[PDB]
RNA sequence: UGAGCCCGGGUCGAACGGCCUCUAGUGCAGAUCUUGGUGGUAGUAGCAAAU
RNA sequence: GAGACCGAUAGCGCACAAGUAGAGUGAUCGAAAGAUGAAAAGCACUUUGAAAAGAGGGUUAAAUAGCACGUGAAAUUGUUGAAAGGGAAGCGCUUGUGACCAGACUUGCGCCCGGCGGAUCAUCCGGUGUUCUCACCGGUGCACUCCGCCGGGCUCAGGCCAG
């Protein structure tokens, strides 16, 4: 019935499916080897089945469906850890899933390939950004930005920047801050302040 | 090495868009496009010097369509889990973050798609760098 | 290689284009003196030495007569006239030594702060001053030798008032 | 119940010596006109531009801290920038001698 | 990018407004572009001269033939009229400019009229509809000069 | 191709969207179309009923 | 008591003063009109003046939410800036000029030494869950193997446009 429950899934609706306007659809499936809606690539429909996985430990594995525990779905699948060799990882997967459709095999060696090409290029990224320093933080929330915007305009309103200058210059020219014959002003100026 | 894949070179047939006849003078028209149907309207008839007519044979390349200029297609995604559908398809798709995500989502979305090497197009929107 | 195909990304067919030596004009021969079109030293009247590979000519117009030094140019870049100063006397093999096609090629606290400067414009060398010297002393006895041409190789070529450089003779 | 100030920072609270300021920006910044003016307020100030070209070197604020150290700069200034308009103040005292480089100011620039 | 041209600072201009004015719109509207971009006292002058009646009003976009007199010859238009209503709401919004920078502290013999704007008002349901009108102008400082300093060599 | 759709910037303040099906009071340029709002005529004709 | 109903030009004429206001001699006819804010905290006080009006100042998360009050489209209007024109304007195709805006490949991998640290390495030991042969912990050590990290060295691959 793997026919049956491909066209159930296909023709009518399938909850991991994702259908997009640009000419692919994708499959919303962990399980699935590569993330399209195809029949080759439903974990679904296809009684046999081998995905590639990650582990949040950054172990890779494989994981390998039988038809004659299709009634278990608590002992879908089988787990083989996979080496951190990539050579010995890619005789792993090609002796594990000999007699298998040659479709997963070569999709459980380009998920094996893409997984730990984007492990190296997270450990790069990851010295980078600890070299730099840099972070992506959050921009003002919109109250907050409203606020800040209000309370600027009345404290703009409130400092009389203009007259405060005014006011402070006159005082240090009483002072005597600029000194005894001030370059500041003319000799006029300063005869009248005395 | 990180780019879109190969692909032909994109060509457009027509970069205009097609406005609706008359809409520019009145404003109860919208420029959506709209077919005449009048016997004597000679946007219909097709006569020479005026609107040309949504056809056909003005569609796009089938291996260049909804491609963007960088040669990449866009990809709504509203969370992490959806730019991680993108793992084996980061030189064919980029990632679009939707109008109405958050913050911390768009932060969180921006910093997975750097690590599976899938571009985003808005990344540059409410975010900030701080040292 | 190192990495299996991670993407579907098609290997290109191979091409049947092979590549097969250049055919100069018969007037592009070593001697002929070359009128440049196009360039800082447009309009200047230089010597071919030797023509290169894929339309690059190896050029000199004798520095001391006029200010060209050891060059390359592209052929569809010249006009041939009918003028042929003998070569007898300048070495070939310093020539084919020119003629290789590398002789024309080239994060600390310096390195930031030399950011948005103007950088400096190279002197040239110690022994490609040398190079130019050694052919240019034979190039320009022949030259001195030959009647009238010294003064010819240091005037700029131009176009007057009712010429047509379709009737000319070059 | 300042004596607080002087004892976490005595560096900047025996006169400081003159200052030399150099200016920059973020890592593909835009605002090269901005800053150049934002350095023209600051006298003894010049600008220096944080990566040449597109594909060239990420330099951090640390290493740029080290270096402007290493040639007698007092202090660093970084304008950062959002929708090509300055948005960001970070002020960084270099001290000199022995003393490691000082507190670390961050603004935002506004209007 | 490109900047706007910054707003003034506030301790250097003065803001009056009236609102729901009955009075009417075109002729209001008139007499504020008559005297938008003048000294204040001349402002001040021209309105009280043609509220008791001196001096006259010309209409360009607005404009109905009323009255051809010599008294256009000074404007360049023929079609001029002496609203009187409009007058008196101005120097009332005037004073009130005035009164503000007074208390704001400003020099108000260097006052100039740096914008005024008319705008319409809901209209008076009562077929026969008024039109009333908002006013909104803005007073500012003559702009002050400093003599720069010759630069020192280093 | 198109009807359209997605994203950025501003404003805003409590709900909303895609997909598979179901359903309909489901798509406007016109009907001297209905209701509301707003114009040129026009600060014109005129000071007339109302105001 | 409910609904695959309507949502303020809809749904009863009437969500609110509704058979009310109002019209007609009368029988009868019959509207328009909802939303501040979480809370009136509904703007004290100083100062113009006769206003259903302002300027400071204050409350509020916010007053460009001020009982003209959630949001606030278009028609139409005013101020400022830029450009063009005076025997129609408007449209299609194609360059140019000015102003403004965006910012191109998201720009990588592999080898060879030296050091360090882990393991899927050790026919090492103990434990847990299992699809009972696969996974996961804890402790040992670096003879071999494999991964990373750091300091040097080298090669290669790289997007677009011209000749
Ligand atoms: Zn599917």
């Amino acid at each position: 019935s793997d026919e049956i429950v491909w066209q159930i899934i296909n023709q009518q609706f399938c909850a991991f499916k994702l259908k997009t306007t640009k000419g692919q659809n994708f499959c919303r499936n962990e399980y699935s080897v590569s993330g399209l809606c195809n029949r080759q690539s439903c974990p679904l429909a296809n009684s046999r089945y081998a995905t590639v996985r990650q582990s949040p430990k950054g172990t890779i594995y494989l994981y390998i469906k039988t038809i004659e525990r299709s009634h278990m779905p608590s002992k879908w699948w089988e787990k083989i850890k996979l080496s951190q060799n990539y050579q010995k990882a890619l005789e792993q997967i090609d002796q594990r899933l000999q007699f298998f459709p040659k479709f997963l095999i070569h999709k459980c060696k380009q998920r094996l390939t893409r997984l730990v090409q984007v492990a190296i290029r997270m450990r790069r990224i990851a010295a980078e950004e600890a070299r730099l320093g840099e972070k992506l933080v959050p921009k003002m929330a919109p109250k907050i930005k409203k606020r800040e915007e209000a309370r600027e305009r009345k404290a703009l309103a409130a400092a009389k920047l203009e007259r405060t200058i005014e006011r402070e210059l006159l005082d240090r020219l009483r002072q005597g801050a600029y000194g005894d014959q001030p370059l500041n002003c003319n000799p006029q100026i300063w005869k009248k302040v005395l | 090495m990180v780019a879109a894949k190969k692909h032909v070179p994109i060509v457009k047939k027509r970069t205009k868009r097609f406005m609706r006849h008359q809409s520019d003078r009145f404003k109860c028209l919208d420029s959506a496009w709209r077919k005449p149907k009048g016997i004597d309207n000679r946007v219909r008839r097709r006569f020479k010097g005026n609107l040309a007519m949504p056809s056909i044979g003005y569609g796009s390349n089938k291996k260049t369509k909804h491609m963007m200029p960088s040669g990449h297609k866009a990809f709504l995604v509203h969370n992490v889990k959806d730019v991680e559908l993108l793992l084996m398809h980061n030189r064919t798709y980029a990632a679009e973050i939707a109008h109405n995500v958050s913050s911390r989502k768009r932060i969180d979305i921006i910093t997975r798609a750097k690590q599976l090497g899938v571009k985003v197009t808005n990344a540059k929107a409410k975010v900030t760098t701080e040292v | 290689q190192k990495w299996y195909p991670a993407e579907d990304e098609a290997q290109p067919k191979k091409v049947r284009k092979a590549v097969r030596p250049w055919t100069p004009r018969k007037s592009l021969q070593p001697g002929t003196v070359l009128i440049l079109l196009a360039g800082r030293f447009r309009g200047k009247r230089v010597v071919l030495l030797k023509c290169l590979d894929q339309g690059v000519l190896l050029v000199t117009g004798p520095f001391k007569i006029n200010g060209v030094p050891l060059r390359r140019v592209n052929a569809r870049y010249v006009i041939a006239t009918s003028v042929k100063v003998d070569l007898t006397g300048v070495d070939q093999a310093k020539i084919d030594e020119v003629a290789q096609p590398k002789y024309f090629t080239a994060a600390s606290e310096e390195a930031f702060f030399k950011q948005g400067e103007k950088p400096q414009k190279k002197p040239v060398s110690s022994t490609r001053a040398a190079d130019q010297k050694a052919i240019d002393k034979a190039l320009i006895a022949n030259i001195k030798k030959v009647d009238m041409l010294a003064s010819y190789l240091a005037s700029s070529f131009s176009l007057r008032k009712g010429d047509k450089p379709h009737l000319m003779k070059f | 119940l300042p004596d607080s100030l002087t004892s976490q920072f005595p560096n900047l609270f025996e006169p400081p010596p003159v200052p030399k300021i150099l200016v920059t920006t973020g890592i593909n910044g835009t605002i090269h006109k901005e800053a150049e003016e934002i350095a023209s307020i600051f006298p003894n100030a010049t600008y220096i531009r944080r990566t040449a070209h597109r594909y060239a070197y990420k330099y951090s604020v640390r290493e740029i801290a080290k270096f402007a150290k290493n040639r007698g700069y007092t202090a660093l200034l970084v304008v950062q920038e959002d929708q090509k308009r300055p948005s960001r103040l970070v002020v960084v005292h270099l001290n000199g001698e022995g003393v490691p480089p000082g507190p670390t100011l961050t603004y935002t620039i506004r209007n | 990018v490109r900047y706007a041209a910054t707003e003034i600072a506030p301790t250097k201009s003065a803001r009056a407004r009236g609102s729901y004015l009955r009075v009417s719109f075109k002729n209001t509207r008139e007499t504020a572009q008559a005297i938008n971009g003048w000294k204040l006292q001349r402002a001040l002058t021209f309105l009280q001269n043609v509220i008791d009646k001196k001096e006259a009003v010309p209409m360009r976009r607005y404009a109905g033939s009323t009255g051809r007199t010599a008294q256009g010859k000074q404007w360049g238009v023929s079609r001029a009229r002496w609203p009187v209503k409009s007058a008196q709401f101005l120097i009332g919004l005037l004073k009130n400019a005035e009164a503000n920078a007074d208390a704001k502290g400003l020099d108000t013999g260097n006052l100039i009229i740096k914008h005024i704007q008319v705008n319409q008002a809901p209209k008076q349901r009562r077929p026969y509809m008024s039109n009333p009108c908002h006013i909104e102008l803005i007073l500012t400082e003559a702009e002050e000069t400093v003599q720069k300093s010759e630069a020192v060599v280093r």
